[PDB]
C-alpha cells in the first residue's frame, strides 16, 4: 500500500514485452521508456524488430501500465494498481472489435530490479482479409476515452469496461470494446477502490531517424469520479 | 583512424557530460565542458543536458549550460521542450531563468499543451502566475480542445482556476 506509493514518487524507466500471432501471422514488440506517475505521464518507444507489423500500430495501443495514473490527494485510497506493485499484478483482457476477430490478452505486470516490466501475450483470432484491421485501412491517431474502474469483492482484484473508438480512413469509426479484469500477484492485502474513472490523452508521433517499425507514444493519465 | 578515434572519443565524452548532468555533479559537469564536451549533445531519443538539468531541478548546472551555448528550445521526440518540463517538475526558479534568458513560452508538444497547460494540471499556483506575467496565452486550446482553465477545474485545482477566470 503505502511502500507502492513509496516506489512512485519519481521518473521510473518502463520496459515493454510484447509476443502474439494473429490469423497466424507472429509478432513480437519491445518497447522501452519512462513513466512519472506524479503527473501520469508516459513517454515510450516501440519497435517490432520482427519486419512489418501485421496489424496497425493503434490497435495494440491498449495493450502496450495502469499504475503510473495520477490520483489525487483526496483519492489515494482508490489505488489498486500502487497498493499491489512490489510483486505486480496479472490483467485479462478481452478485445471484441466491432464486426471484425478479437484478441485476448493475458499481461502480468512487474516491478524487476529498479525497472517496471509488462509482459503481454496475444492471441487474435476470426480477422478478415479485407477488412480495416488486417487490410491495414486505420489512420496513424488515438482519442481519448473513459475508463470505469470498478471492485470485484472476491477475487481481490477489479473490473474494467469501455469502448475504444478508431479512425477510418474513409471517415468511419471502428469501435473496439475492452473488457478488463486485474488481479494480484502477491500474498498480501492492497486497497480495494470503490466505482470510479480514468481520463486518457494519447498522441502518437513518428521518429525520423529510425529505418524500422516504430511508434512514438505520449500518453497523459488521470483519476476522477469521486467528490471530496 | 585519426578521424574515428577522435569521433569516439568525442561521444564517449557527450555521454559522460549527459551521465553528469543527469547526476547534478555541477563540479563534473564544468570540468566535461572545459574539456570540449559537447553542450548541445543528444541521446537517441532527442534528450540534452538541459532537458535533464531543468527536469531535476539542478539550477546551477542549468545557468552554467545555458551561459555555454545550450538551445532553450529544443524539442525531443515527444515535443517537450526544457521549459515544459520544469514547469510540470514544479521549479520555480529554473522557470524564471528560462523566461529571462528567452524560452518560448507558447510553445506546443505533441498534444497541444503549453507550459501554461501543464501548470495547470500539475497544480503550481506561482508558476502560473510568473508565466502569465511573461505572456502566456490564456485560451489556447490543445488537440483535444481543451483549455489551461478546464485541466484546472477539472482536475480539482481551485485557486487556478479562480486565476485563470480572472485573466480571462
Amino acid at each position: 500500500m503505502s511502500k507502492g506509493e513509496e516506489l512512485f514518487t519519481g521518473v521510473v524507466p518502463i520496459l515493454v514485452e510484447l509476443d502474439g500471432d494473429v490469423n497466424g501471422h507472429k509478432f513480437s514488440v519491445r518497447g522501452e521508456g519512462e513513466g512519472d506517475a506524479t503527473n501520469g505521464k508516459l513517454t515510450l518507444k516501440f519497435i517490432c524488430t520482427t519486419g512489418k507489423l501485421p496489424v496497425p500500430w493503434p490497435t495494440l495501443v491498449t495493450t502496450l501500465v495502469q499504475c503510473f495514473s495520477r490520483y489525487p490527494d483526496h483519492m489515494k485510497r482508490h489505488d489498486f494498481f500502487k497498493s499491489a506493485m512490489p510483486e505486480g499484478y496479472v490483467q485479462e483482457r478481452t478485445i471484441s472489435f466491432k464486426d471484425d476477430g478479437t484478441y485476448k490478452t493475458r499481461a502480468e505486470v512487474k516491478f524487476e530490479g529498479d525497472t517496471l516490466v509488462n509482459r503481454i501475450e496475444l492471441k487474435g483470432i476470426d480477422f478478415k482479409e479485407d477488412g480495416n484491421i488486417l487490410g491495414h485501412k486505420l489512420e496513424y491517431n488515438f482519442n481519448s476515452h473513459n475508463v470505469y474502474i470498478t471492485a470485484d469483492k472476491q477475487k481481490n482484484g477489479i473490473k474494467a469496461n469501455f469502448k475504444i473508438r478508431h479512425n477510418v480512413e474513409d471517415g468511419s469509426v471502428q469501435l473496439a470494446d475492452h473488457y478488463q479484469q486485474n488481479t494480484p500477484i502477491g500474498d498480501g492485502p492492497v486497497l480495494l477502490p470503490d466505482n470510479h474513472y480514468l481520463s486518457t490523452q494519447s498522441a502518437l508521433s513518428k521518429d525520423p531517424n529510425e529505418k524500422r517499425d516504430h511508434m512514438v507514444l505520449l500518453e497523459f493519465v488521470t483519476a476522477a469520479g469521486i467528490t471530496h | 583512424m585519426h578521424a574515428l578515434i577522435s569521433n569516439k572519443r568525442k561521444e564517449e565524452l557527450d555521454k559522460k557530460l549527459l551521465e553528469a548532468a543527469r547526476a547534478g555533479y555541477d563540479d563534473q559537469v564544468a570540468a566535461l565542458l572545459a574539456k570540449g564536451a559537447d553542450v548541445n549533445a543528444a541521446d537517441d531519443v532527442g534528450v540534452t543536458p538541459l532537458h535533464l538539468a531543468a527536469q531535476r531541478g539542478h539550477l546551477e548546472i542549468v545557468e552554467v549550460l545555458l551561459k555555454r551555448g545550450a538551445d532553450i528550445n529544443a524539442a525531443d521526440l515527444w515535443g517537450q521542450t526544457p521549459l515544459h518540463l520544469a514547469a510540470t517538475a514544479g521549479h520555480l526558479e529554473i522557470v524564471e531563468l528560462l523566461l529571462r534568458w528567452g524560452a518560448d513560452v507558447n510553445a506546443r508538444d505533441n498534444i497541444g499543451h503549453t507550459p501554461l497547460h501543464l501548470a495547470a494540471w500539475a497544480g503550481h499556483l506561482e508558476i502560473v502566475e510568473v508565466l502569465l506575467k511573461y505572456g502566456a496565452d490564456v485560451n489556447a486550446q490543445d488537440k483535444f480542445g481543451k483549455t489551461p482553465f478546464d485541466l484546472a477545474i477539472d482536475n480539482g485545482n481551485e485557486d487556478i482556476a479562480e486565476v485563470l477566470q480572472k485573466a480571462a
